[PDB]
RNA sequence: CGAGCUGGAGAUACGCUUUGACUCGGGGAUGUCCGAAUGGGGAAACCCACCUCGUAAGAGGUAUCCGCAAGGAUGGGAAC
RNA sequence: AACGAUAAAAGAAGUGAGAAUCUUCUUCGCCGUAAGGACAAGGGUUCCUGGGGAAGGGUCGUCCGCCCAGGGAAAGUCGG
Protein backbone atom coordinates (compact mmCIF):
# COMPACT_ATOMS: atom_id res chain seq x y z
CA UNK A 1 0.00 0.00 0.00
CA UNK A 2 2.69 2.21 0.88
CA UNK A 3 5.67 0.67 2.14
CA UNK A 4 4.94 -2.27 -0.41
CA UNK A 5 6.29 -2.90 -3.78
CA UNK A 6 9.96 -2.95 -3.84
CA UNK A 7 13.07 -4.59 -4.80
CA UNK A 8 16.55 -2.84 -4.63
CA UNK A 9 18.40 0.29 -4.47
CA UNK A 10 20.45 1.96 -7.66
CA UNK A 11 24.10 2.60 -7.81
CA UNK A 12 25.25 3.47 -11.38
CA UNK A 13 26.95 6.72 -12.17
CA UNK A 14 24.10 8.08 -14.31
CA UNK A 15 21.96 7.24 -11.49
CA UNK A 16 23.83 9.57 -9.31
CA UNK A 17 24.94 12.44 -11.52
CA UNK A 18 21.10 12.96 -12.02
CA UNK A 19 20.44 12.42 -8.64
CA UNK A 20 22.10 15.75 -7.84
CA UNK A 21 19.43 17.43 -9.52
CA UNK A 22 16.66 15.50 -7.84
CA UNK A 23 16.07 12.29 -9.39
CA UNK A 24 15.57 9.18 -7.90
CA UNK A 25 14.99 5.50 -8.73
CA UNK A 26 13.87 2.32 -6.65
CA UNK A 27 13.30 -0.80 -8.35
CA UNK A 28 10.21 -2.74 -7.83
CA UNK A 29 8.44 -5.91 -7.28
CA UNK A 30 8.50 -8.39 -10.52
CA UNK A 31 4.64 -7.52 -10.64
CA UNK A 32 3.30 -3.87 -9.97
CA UNK A 33 1.37 -1.00 -12.04
CA UNK A 34 2.06 2.43 -12.17
CA UNK A 35 -1.19 4.01 -10.36
CA UNK A 36 -0.45 1.78 -7.32
CA UNK A 37 3.20 2.43 -6.95
CA UNK A 38 2.63 6.14 -7.59
CA UNK A 39 1.06 6.33 -3.94
CA UNK A 40 3.62 3.85 -2.70
CA UNK A 41 6.62 6.28 -3.03
CA UNK A 42 5.26 10.03 -1.95
CA UNK A 43 3.28 8.30 1.17
CA UNK A 44 6.37 5.91 1.93
CA UNK A 45 8.67 9.10 2.17
CA UNK A 46 6.17 12.03 2.21
CA UNK A 47 6.73 13.72 -1.23
CA UNK A 48 5.12 14.74 -4.29
CA UNK A 49 6.25 12.46 -7.42
CA UNK A 50 5.47 13.53 -10.94
CA UNK A 51 7.06 10.75 -13.33
CA UNK A 52 7.35 6.98 -12.49
CA UNK A 53 7.65 3.65 -14.76
CA UNK A 54 7.41 0.30 -13.99
CA UNK A 55 7.97 -2.82 -16.32
CA UNK A 56 9.71 -5.87 -16.65
CA UNK A 57 13.54 -6.11 -16.21
CA UNK A 58 15.09 -9.82 -17.13
CA UNK A 59 18.54 -10.64 -16.56
CA UNK A 60 20.47 -14.03 -17.70
CA UNK A 61 23.49 -14.40 -15.45
CA UNK A 62 26.03 -17.30 -14.94
CA UNK A 63 29.20 -18.76 -14.23
CA UNK A 64 30.26 -22.10 -15.56
CA UNK A 65 28.26 -25.27 -16.24
CA UNK A 66 25.62 -27.02 -18.29
CA UNK A 67 22.68 -26.11 -15.97
CA UNK A 68 21.61 -23.20 -18.32
CA UNK A 69 20.83 -19.89 -17.21
CA UNK A 70 17.85 -18.31 -14.75
CA UNK A 71 15.84 -15.31 -15.61
CA UNK A 72 15.33 -12.60 -12.83
CA UNK A 73 13.25 -10.18 -13.87
CA UNK A 74 13.03 -7.30 -11.44
CA UNK A 75 10.53 -3.84 -12.80
CA UNK A 76 12.43 -0.31 -12.17
CA UNK A 77 11.21 2.98 -11.08
CA UNK A 78 12.81 6.37 -11.95
CA UNK A 79 10.43 9.03 -10.22
CA UNK A 80 11.47 12.81 -9.95
CA UNK A 81 10.81 15.67 -8.01
CA UNK A 82 9.39 19.08 -9.12
CA UNK A 83 10.79 21.86 -6.35
CA UNK A 84 12.07 19.12 -3.84
CA UNK A 85 16.05 18.42 -4.27
CA UNK A 86 16.63 16.23 -1.32
CA UNK A 87 13.85 14.47 1.35
CA UNK A 88 16.13 12.77 4.57
CA UNK A 89 19.39 12.01 3.72
CA UNK A 90 19.50 9.22 0.74
CA UNK A 91 20.24 12.54 -1.38
CA UNK A 92 23.27 13.67 -0.03
CA UNK A 93 24.90 9.84 -0.87
CA UNK B 1 6.07 -14.15 19.65
CA UNK B 2 3.53 -16.70 20.96
CA UNK B 3 2.40 -16.24 24.42
CA UNK B 4 -1.08 -15.07 25.52
CA UNK B 5 0.72 -11.81 26.15
CA UNK B 6 0.26 -10.93 22.73
CA UNK B 7 -2.42 -12.64 21.39
CA UNK B 8 -4.53 -10.46 23.74
CA UNK B 9 -4.66 -7.52 21.24
CA UNK B 10 -7.47 -6.24 18.86
CA UNK B 11 -7.25 -5.71 16.04
CA UNK B 12 -6.39 -2.44 15.88
CA UNK B 13 -2.69 -2.32 18.01
CA UNK B 14 -2.18 -5.89 16.91
CA UNK B 15 -2.61 -5.64 12.71
CA UNK B 16 -0.13 -2.56 13.19
CA UNK B 17 3.01 -5.14 13.79
CA UNK B 18 2.10 -6.78 10.55
CA UNK B 19 3.37 -3.89 8.78
CA UNK B 20 5.98 -2.90 11.47
CA UNK B 21 8.40 -5.77 10.14
CA UNK B 22 7.73 -5.33 6.62
CA UNK B 23 8.75 -1.36 6.35
CA UNK B 24 11.97 -2.31 8.42
CA UNK B 25 13.00 -5.14 6.16
CA UNK B 26 12.63 -2.53 3.45
CA UNK B 27 15.29 -0.33 4.72
CA UNK B 28 17.56 -3.19 4.94
CA UNK B 29 17.50 -4.28 1.37
CA UNK B 30 19.26 -0.68 0.99
CA UNK B 31 21.94 -2.19 2.52
CA UNK B 32 22.42 -5.46 0.95
CA UNK B 33 23.34 -3.86 -2.15
CA UNK B 34 25.56 -1.33 -0.86
CA UNK B 35 27.76 -3.35 1.78
CA UNK B 36 25.69 -1.78 4.26
CA UNK B 37 24.43 -4.98 5.22
CA UNK B 38 26.20 -7.10 8.26
CA UNK B 39 23.57 -9.00 9.90
CA UNK B 40 22.00 -11.83 7.92
CA UNK B 41 19.96 -13.13 10.68
CA UNK B 42 18.14 -8.95 10.76
CA UNK B 43 16.09 -11.23 7.76
CA UNK B 44 15.73 -14.68 8.82
CA UNK B 45 14.25 -13.50 12.26
CA UNK B 46 12.27 -10.83 10.98
CA UNK B 47 10.26 -12.59 8.38
CA UNK B 48 9.74 -15.14 11.29
CA UNK B 49 8.15 -13.10 13.03
CA UNK B 50 5.78 -11.61 10.51
CA UNK B 51 4.53 -14.83 11.00
CA UNK B 52 3.62 -15.37 14.07
CA UNK B 53 0.96 -12.19 13.52
CA UNK B 54 -0.91 -13.12 10.32
CA UNK B 55 -1.50 -16.76 11.94
CA UNK B 56 -3.24 -15.78 15.45
CA UNK B 57 -5.52 -13.25 14.02
CA UNK B 58 -6.61 -16.28 11.76
CA UNK B 59 -7.49 -18.00 14.59
CA UNK B 60 -10.23 -15.31 15.87
CA UNK B 61 -11.99 -16.02 12.97
CA UNK B 62 -12.97 -19.73 12.96
CA UNK B 63 -12.91 -20.30 17.29
CA UNK B 64 -15.14 -17.40 17.13
CA UNK B 65 -17.52 -17.87 14.48
CA UNK B 66 -17.51 -21.66 13.94
CA UNK C 1 27.44 -42.08 0.41
CA UNK C 2 24.09 -42.88 2.08
CA UNK C 3 25.08 -40.07 3.87
CA UNK C 4 26.46 -42.74 6.57
CA UNK C 5 22.91 -43.70 7.27
CA UNK C 6 24.59 -47.22 8.05
CA UNK C 7 23.83 -46.72 12.26
CA UNK C 8 21.13 -44.05 12.93
CA UNK C 9 20.50 -40.70 13.93
CA UNK C 10 21.65 -40.44 17.48
CA UNK C 11 24.76 -40.18 19.26
CA UNK C 12 25.85 -42.44 22.29
CA UNK C 13 28.47 -39.34 23.47
CA UNK C 14 27.97 -35.60 24.32
CA UNK C 15 29.94 -32.56 23.99
CA UNK C 16 31.10 -32.33 27.58
CA UNK C 17 32.25 -35.33 28.69
CA UNK C 18 35.31 -37.31 28.67
CA UNK C 19 36.62 -40.11 25.65
CA UNK C 20 39.12 -41.98 24.86
CA UNK C 21 40.96 -43.68 21.91
CA UNK C 22 41.90 -46.98 21.02
CA UNK C 23 41.70 -49.38 18.18
CA UNK C 24 44.01 -46.68 16.43
CA UNK C 25 46.55 -44.57 17.28
CA UNK C 26 47.67 -43.36 20.44
CA UNK C 27 46.47 -45.79 22.68
CA UNK C 28 44.59 -44.72 25.94
CA UNK C 29 45.02 -41.13 25.30
CA UNK C 30 42.02 -39.45 27.01
CA UNK C 31 40.52 -36.46 26.00
CA UNK C 32 37.45 -33.83 25.69
CA UNK C 33 35.03 -34.21 23.01
CA UNK C 34 34.51 -30.58 20.91
CA UNK C 35 32.23 -30.68 18.28
CA UNK C 36 30.46 -33.75 16.60
CA UNK C 37 27.51 -34.56 14.62
CA UNK C 38 25.39 -37.67 13.82
CA UNK C 39 25.20 -36.92 10.38
CA UNK C 40 28.86 -37.35 8.87
CA UNK C 41 29.37 -39.04 12.31
CA UNK C 42 32.69 -36.48 13.25
CA UNK C 43 34.53 -36.67 16.40
CA UNK C 44 36.53 -33.91 17.48
CA UNK C 45 38.58 -34.90 20.10
CA UNK C 46 41.32 -32.83 22.11
CA UNK C 47 43.45 -36.11 22.09
CA UNK C 48 43.96 -36.58 18.50
CA UNK C 49 46.24 -33.87 17.19
CA UNK C 50 47.17 -33.35 13.96
CA UNK C 51 49.15 -30.62 12.51
CA UNK C 52 47.56 -28.91 9.71
CA UNK C 53 48.06 -25.99 6.95
CA UNK C 54 45.50 -23.59 5.70
CA UNK C 55 46.10 -21.72 2.57
CA UNK C 56 44.40 -18.54 1.78
CA UNK C 57 44.59 -16.75 -1.95
CA UNK C 58 45.42 -12.94 -1.16
CA UNK C 59 43.74 -11.50 2.57
CA UNK C 60 45.37 -8.73 3.80
CA UNK C 61 49.15 -10.07 3.82
CA UNK C 62 48.71 -14.15 3.76
CA UNK C 63 51.70 -15.41 5.80
CA UNK C 64 50.33 -19.03 7.37
CA UNK C 65 52.27 -21.68 8.14
CA UNK C 66 51.38 -24.96 9.44
CA UNK C 67 49.27 -24.21 12.48
CA UNK C 68 47.76 -26.79 15.17
CA UNK C 69 43.70 -28.09 14.35
CA UNK C 70 42.12 -31.03 15.40
CA UNK C 71 40.71 -34.06 13.34
CA UNK C 72 37.06 -35.72 12.98
CA UNK C 73 36.33 -39.23 13.79
CA UNK C 74 33.91 -41.37 13.51
CA UNK C 75 32.73 -44.27 16.18
CA UNK C 76 36.33 -45.58 16.66
CA UNK C 77 36.42 -45.43 20.66
CA UNK C 78 34.63 -45.55 23.77
CA UNK C 79 32.49 -42.50 25.09
CA UNK C 80 32.61 -42.23 29.10
CA UNK C 81 35.49 -44.08 30.25
CA UNK C 82 36.37 -43.61 33.81
CA UNK C 83 37.06 -47.36 35.39
CA UNK C 84 40.47 -47.74 33.42
CA UNK C 85 38.23 -49.75 30.99
CA UNK C 86 35.65 -49.42 28.01
CA UNK C 87 31.99 -49.78 29.30
CA UNK C 88 28.55 -48.93 28.29
CA UNK C 89 25.28 -48.03 29.43
CA UNK C 90 22.44 -50.25 30.92
CA UNK C 91 22.08 -48.30 34.47
CA UNK C 92 19.41 -45.83 34.27
CA UNK C 93 18.45 -43.71 37.36
CA UNK C 94 16.83 -40.51 38.50
CA UNK C 95 17.07 -37.34 40.94
CA UNK C 96 15.01 -34.80 40.76
CA UNK C 97 15.08 -34.16 37.05
CA UNK C 98 11.88 -37.04 35.52
CA UNK C 99 13.36 -35.43 31.80
CA UNK C 100 16.73 -36.74 31.86
CA UNK C 101 18.13 -40.46 32.03
CA UNK C 102 20.76 -41.39 33.32
CA UNK C 103 23.66 -43.86 32.20
CA UNK C 104 25.78 -46.54 34.62
CA UNK C 105 27.52 -50.00 34.46
CA UNK C 106 28.52 -50.97 37.84
CA UNK C 107 29.01 -47.55 39.17
CA UNK C 108 26.44 -44.96 38.92
CA UNK C 109 28.28 -41.55 38.40
CA UNK C 110 28.78 -39.86 34.67
CA UNK D 1 65.14 -9.86 26.31
CA UNK D 2 61.33 -9.18 25.31
CA UNK D 3 61.51 -5.66 23.89
CA UNK D 4 58.47 -3.01 23.05
CA UNK D 5 59.52 -0.11 20.57
CA UNK D 6 56.97 2.17 19.73
CA UNK D 7 55.78 6.00 18.10
CA UNK D 8 54.11 8.74 18.78
CA UNK D 9 52.85 10.82 16.12
CA UNK D 10 50.85 14.16 16.22
CA UNK D 11 47.56 14.67 14.66
CA UNK D 12 49.05 17.42 12.46
CA UNK D 13 50.27 13.95 10.05
CA UNK D 14 47.07 12.01 10.16
CA UNK D 15 44.08 13.40 8.41
CA UNK D 16 45.79 14.36 5.25
CA UNK D 17 47.71 10.88 5.52
CA UNK D 18 44.79 9.22 4.72
CA UNK D 19 43.40 11.42 1.97
CA UNK D 20 45.84 10.18 0.06
CA UNK D 21 45.81 6.70 0.09
CA UNK D 22 42.04 6.61 0.45
CA UNK D 23 41.35 8.83 -2.71
CA UNK D 24 44.56 7.07 -4.29
CA UNK D 25 43.67 3.64 -4.08
CA UNK D 26 40.24 4.41 -4.74
CA UNK D 27 41.59 5.00 -8.89
CA UNK D 28 42.97 1.32 -8.64
CA UNK D 29 40.22 -0.84 -6.76
CA UNK D 30 37.78 -2.62 -8.91
CA UNK D 31 34.64 -1.88 -7.36
CA UNK D 32 31.15 -2.80 -9.06
CA UNK D 33 29.90 0.55 -7.82
CA UNK D 34 30.84 2.68 -9.81
CA UNK D 35 33.71 2.77 -12.68
CA UNK D 36 37.53 3.12 -12.01
CA UNK D 37 37.46 7.01 -12.55
CA UNK D 38 34.94 8.61 -10.51
CA UNK D 39 33.92 8.21 -7.14
CA UNK D 40 31.38 10.31 -5.48
CA UNK D 41 32.05 10.62 -1.42
CA UNK D 42 29.41 8.88 0.47
CA UNK D 43 29.94 5.53 -1.18
CA UNK D 44 33.62 3.88 -0.86
CA UNK D 45 32.95 4.53 3.06
CA UNK D 46 29.92 2.41 2.72
CA UNK D 47 31.39 -0.53 0.70
CA UNK D 48 34.48 -0.95 2.02
CA UNK D 49 34.59 2.00 4.50
CA UNK D 50 34.91 -0.35 7.70
CA UNK D 51 37.48 -2.65 7.78
CA UNK D 52 39.04 -2.26 4.53
CA UNK D 53 40.55 1.56 5.64
CA UNK D 54 42.27 1.82 8.73
CA UNK D 55 43.52 -1.77 8.40
CA UNK D 56 44.73 -1.83 4.90
CA UNK D 57 46.84 1.48 5.16
CA UNK D 58 48.20 -0.24 8.69
CA UNK D 59 49.36 -3.43 7.53
CA UNK D 60 50.67 -1.83 4.16
CA UNK D 61 52.58 0.94 5.27
CA UNK D 62 53.82 -1.27 8.63
CA UNK D 63 55.06 -4.33 5.82
CA UNK D 64 56.63 -1.40 4.04
CA UNK D 65 59.03 -0.95 6.48
CA UNK D 66 59.82 -4.34 6.83
CA UNK D 67 60.62 -5.12 2.94
CA UNK D 68 62.60 -1.98 2.79
CA UNK D 69 64.02 -3.12 5.98
CA UNK D 70 65.71 -6.02 4.43
CA UNK D 71 66.18 -4.63 1.51
CA UNK D 72 68.51 -1.99 2.98
CA UNK D 73 70.41 -4.40 5.01
CA UNK D 74 69.92 -7.64 4.19
CA UNK D 75 69.19 -9.44 7.35
CA UNK D 76 66.33 -11.52 8.55
CA UNK D 77 65.12 -10.01 11.93
CA UNK D 78 63.70 -11.73 14.65
CA UNK D 79 59.95 -12.30 15.40
CA UNK D 80 57.80 -9.75 15.90
CA UNK D 81 53.90 -9.58 16.96
CA UNK D 82 51.58 -6.49 16.16
CA UNK D 83 48.69 -5.73 18.18
CA UNK D 84 45.96 -3.73 16.67
CA UNK D 85 45.01 -0.86 18.98
CA UNK D 86 41.29 1.25 19.18
CA UNK D 87 41.05 3.63 16.14
CA UNK D 88 39.87 7.53 17.42
CA UNK D 89 37.02 9.45 15.27
CA UNK D 90 40.09 11.45 13.91
CA UNK D 91 43.30 12.50 15.81
CA UNK D 92 46.57 11.04 16.97
CA UNK D 93 46.91 7.27 16.24
CA UNK D 94 49.46 4.65 18.36
CA UNK D 95 50.49 1.44 18.50
CA UNK D 96 52.76 -0.77 20.11
CA UNK D 97 54.86 -3.96 19.24
CA UNK D 98 57.15 -5.62 21.08
CA UNK D 99 58.88 -9.16 20.36
CA UNK D 100 61.61 -11.36 21.60
C1' C E 1 13.17 -38.08 20.71
C1' G E 2 16.84 -34.92 22.80
C1' A E 3 22.12 -31.48 24.06
C1' G E 4 22.62 -30.46 18.28
C1' C E 5 20.96 -27.09 14.12
C1' U E 6 21.60 -23.66 10.48
C1' G E 7 18.99 -28.19 2.97
C1' G E 8 22.34 -31.29 -1.87
C1' A E 9 27.97 -28.99 -3.18
C1' G E 10 30.55 -29.61 1.52
C1' A E 11 32.27 -21.71 1.37
C1' U E 12 32.30 -17.31 4.22
C1' A E 13 29.96 -14.62 8.35
C1' C E 14 25.37 -13.87 11.30
C1' G E 15 22.59 -16.87 14.23
C1' C E 16 18.60 -20.81 16.26
C1' U E 17 19.11 -24.19 20.55
C1' U E 18 19.41 -27.02 27.21
C1' U E 19 12.90 -21.42 29.52
C1' G E 20 13.25 -28.86 25.85
C1' A E 21 16.04 -26.41 18.84
C1' C E 22 16.80 -30.23 14.41
C1' U E 23 14.28 -34.52 13.31
C1' C E 24 10.67 -38.02 13.30
C1' G E 25 4.63 -38.77 14.16
C1' G E 26 0.18 -36.36 12.98
C1' G E 27 -3.51 -32.42 12.43
C1' G E 28 -4.37 -27.33 11.44
C1' A E 29 -3.60 -22.28 9.08
C1' U E 30 -0.86 -19.38 4.04
C1' G E 31 -1.44 -20.99 -0.24
C1' U E 32 0.71 -15.74 -6.60
C1' C E 33 -0.34 -17.19 -12.22
C1' C E 34 -1.78 -21.42 -15.47
C1' G E 35 -3.88 -25.75 -15.90
C1' A E 36 -11.87 -28.97 -16.88
C1' A E 37 -10.38 -23.46 -14.66
C1' U E 38 -15.88 -22.09 -15.35
C1' G E 39 -15.74 -13.52 -14.88
C1' G E 40 -15.00 -12.17 -20.48
C1' G E 41 -10.96 -12.89 -23.77
C1' G E 42 -6.44 -15.98 -25.08
C1' A E 43 -0.65 -17.95 -29.83
C1' A E 44 -0.96 -22.15 -21.08
C1' A E 45 0.97 -19.10 -17.11
C1' C E 46 -0.80 -13.09 -20.58
C1' C E 47 -4.70 -8.85 -21.51
C1' C E 48 -9.85 -6.58 -19.96
C1' A E 49 -14.21 -6.28 -16.78
C1' C E 50 -18.53 -5.86 -13.74
C1' C E 51 -20.90 -6.19 -8.56
C1' U E 52 -20.99 -6.43 -3.26
C1' C E 53 -18.43 -5.54 1.60
C1' G E 54 -14.82 -1.36 2.79
C1' U E 55 -10.14 4.06 5.67
C1' A E 56 -5.97 2.72 1.17
C1' A E 57 -4.93 -1.65 0.87
C1' G E 58 -7.84 -5.37 0.73
C1' A E 59 -12.04 -9.72 0.57
C1' G E 60 -15.55 -12.35 -1.64
C1' G E 61 -19.08 -13.36 -6.41
C1' U E 62 -19.42 -13.87 -11.08
C1' A E 63 -19.54 -20.97 -16.84
C1' U E 64 -22.43 -24.74 -18.34
C1' C E 65 -25.24 -29.71 -16.98
C1' C E 66 -29.91 -32.56 -13.31
C1' G E 67 -32.96 -31.83 -9.15
C1' C E 68 -33.80 -26.88 -9.41
C1' A E 69 -34.05 -25.91 -0.24
C1' A E 70 -29.42 -28.62 0.02
C1' G E 71 -26.50 -31.27 -3.30
C1' G E 72 -24.07 -33.94 -7.58
C1' A E 73 -21.65 -33.35 -12.23
C1' U E 74 -18.65 -33.39 -17.23
C1' G E 75 -10.71 -33.71 -15.39
C1' G E 76 -7.00 -36.64 -14.22
C1' G E 77 -5.10 -42.31 -13.38
C1' A E 78 1.01 -47.24 -15.81
C1' A E 79 -2.10 -51.36 -16.18
C1' C E 80 -6.40 -54.25 -14.64
C1' A F 1 44.58 -31.76 -49.62
C1' A F 2 42.72 -27.48 -47.79
C1' C F 3 42.57 -22.85 -44.73
C1' G F 4 36.12 -20.81 -47.97
C1' A F 5 35.32 -15.14 -54.05
C1' U F 6 42.44 -12.77 -57.45
C1' A F 7 38.73 -5.66 -53.04
C1' A F 8 45.91 -6.20 -52.09
C1' A F 9 48.96 -3.81 -49.18
C1' A F 10 52.92 -0.61 -46.63
C1' G F 11 55.76 1.63 -43.08
C1' A F 12 56.25 4.14 -38.14
C1' A F 13 54.68 4.39 -33.03
C1' G F 14 52.74 1.42 -28.82
C1' U F 15 51.75 -2.90 -26.09
C1' G F 16 53.42 -7.75 -24.19
C1' A F 17 56.01 -13.61 -21.25
C1' G F 18 55.49 -13.84 -26.51
C1' A F 19 52.65 -10.48 -32.28
C1' A F 20 52.18 -10.38 -39.94
C1' U F 21 47.32 -10.66 -37.91
C1' C F 22 45.36 -5.85 -30.97
C1' U F 23 45.91 -0.29 -30.63
C1' U F 24 47.34 4.52 -32.37
C1' C F 25 49.17 7.53 -37.22
C1' U F 26 49.83 8.36 -41.72
C1' U F 27 49.53 6.30 -46.66
C1' C F 28 47.76 2.49 -50.46
C1' G F 29 42.87 0.01 -52.33
C1' C F 30 37.78 -1.74 -52.72
C1' C F 31 32.14 -0.86 -52.37
C1' G F 32 29.10 3.98 -53.11
C1' U F 33 20.61 2.14 -55.54
C1' A F 34 26.06 -0.30 -52.50
C1' A F 35 30.17 -4.20 -49.58
C1' G F 36 26.27 3.17 -46.81
C1' G F 37 21.63 4.09 -43.50
C1' A F 38 16.53 3.00 -41.21
C1' C F 39 12.51 -0.58 -39.93
C1' A F 40 9.79 -5.12 -39.86
C1' A F 41 9.80 -10.40 -38.99
C1' G F 42 13.59 -13.68 -36.20
C1' G F 43 17.63 -14.22 -32.64
C1' G F 44 17.78 -13.35 -27.78
C1' U F 45 20.56 -9.53 -23.33
C1' U F 46 25.22 -10.65 -28.49
C1' C F 47 24.90 -3.96 -26.02
C1' C F 48 28.62 -0.56 -23.08
C1' U F 49 32.81 -0.55 -18.99
C1' G F 50 36.86 -3.74 -16.68
C1' G F 51 38.74 -7.68 -16.73
C1' G F 52 40.46 -12.78 -18.84
C1' G F 53 42.78 -16.43 -22.19
C1' A F 54 41.75 -23.08 -21.73
C1' A F 55 38.21 -24.11 -25.46
C1' G F 56 35.30 -21.58 -30.45
C1' G F 57 38.32 -18.31 -33.93
C1' G F 58 40.17 -23.14 -40.51
C1' U F 59 47.72 -19.70 -38.47
C1' C F 60 48.81 -16.29 -34.43
C1' G F 61 46.49 -13.70 -31.01
C1' U F 62 48.08 -9.74 -25.81
C1' C F 63 42.04 -9.30 -29.82
C1' C F 64 36.43 -10.99 -30.52
C1' G F 65 29.80 -10.60 -32.05
C1' C F 66 34.33 -16.33 -26.82
C1' C F 67 34.55 -16.81 -20.69
C1' C F 68 33.41 -13.88 -15.91
C1' A F 69 31.70 -9.39 -12.83
C1' G F 70 28.86 -4.90 -13.20
C1' G F 71 25.90 -1.60 -15.63
C1' G F 72 22.62 -0.15 -19.52
C1' A F 73 16.48 0.23 -22.76
C1' A F 74 12.56 5.91 -17.79
C1' A F 75 6.65 7.37 -23.72
C1' G F 76 -1.68 10.52 -21.69
C1' U F 77 0.44 11.26 -27.54
C1' C F 78 5.58 6.03 -31.88
C1' G F 79 3.42 0.26 -32.47
C1' G F 80 0.06 -2.85 -30.20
Amino acid sequence: SHYDILQAPVISEKAYSAMERGVYSFWVSPKATKTEIKDAIQQAFGVRVIGISTMNVPGKRKRVGRFIGQRNDRKKAIVRLAEGQSIEALAGQ
Amino acid sequence: MKPSEMRNLQATDFAKEIDARKKELMELRFQAAAGQLAQPHRVRQLRREVAQLNTVKAELARKGEQ
Amino acid sequence: PSAGSHHNDKLHFKKGDTVIVLSGKHKGQTGKVLLALPRDQKVVVEGVNVITKNVKPSMTNPQGGQEQRELALHASKVALVDPETGKATRVRKQIVDGKKVRVAVASGKT
Amino acid sequence: NKVEFKVSVPAAEVNRAYDQVWAGLARDVRVPGFRPGKAPRKVIENRVGKGYVESQVRDRLLETHYSQGLRELGLNLVDATVDPQDVQSGQAFEFTVKGE
